[PDB]
């Protein structure tokens, strides 16, 4: 639940890696060279905005503590995701990848509840948002969170 | 486990008994 020691040290080493001059702080130029090596190919305007969000003391640079606070909150997010998705997969009855009207018919049975096909499609359409009559991982995560 | 239990035990019957 809280950062592991192993994660604390990984974040440090990732910090020291991004900090190429050893300044103690990640500047806007180091952030973009790090975001590319992370695959990314970001735009100046985004880098700036990253900087402004992670920075807390107006330096326009990221020190270790600002980086740690950010990484802490990302990993936190990533683990709440992985946990909502353990449940998703309970509701993905046939392990298809998305919760469909078939999955909910079956769930409904397995709870001894007699809900109509119409009663169930409403559900889908509330949580649905790309108009495919399915509930995918992001839709589920969303209607939980 | 706390997530999931709280969905089933409370969240699901509430939602069900609504559509009813
Ligand atoms: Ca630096
Ligand atoms: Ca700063
Ligand atoms: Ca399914
Ligand atoms: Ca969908």
């Amino acid at each position: 639940v809280g950062l592991t020691e192993e994660q604390k040290q990984e974040i440090r080493e990732a910090f020291d890696l991004f900090d190429t001059d050893g300044s103690g702080t990640i500047d806007a130029k180091e952030l973009k060279v790090a975001m590319r090596a992370l695959g990314f190919e970001p735009k100046k305007e985004e880098i700036k905005k990253m900087i402004s969000e992670i920075d807390k003391d107006g330096s326009g640079t990221i020190d270790f503590e600002e980086f740690l606070t950010m990484m802490t909150a990302k990993m936190g997010e990533r683990d709440s995701r992985e946990e909502i998705l353990k449940a998703f997969r309970l509701f993905d009855d046939d392990n298809s990848g998305t919760i469909t009207i078939k999955d909910l018919r079956r769930v409904a049975k397995e709870l001894g509840e007699n809900l109509t096909e119409e009663e169930l499609q409403e559900m889908i359409a509330e949580a649905d948002r790309n108009d495919d009559n399915e509930i995918d991982e992001d839709e589920f995560i969303r209607i939980m969170k | 486990i706390g997530a999931v239990l709280k969905v089933l035990t409370t969240g699901l019957p509430a939602l069900i008994s609504w559509i009813k």
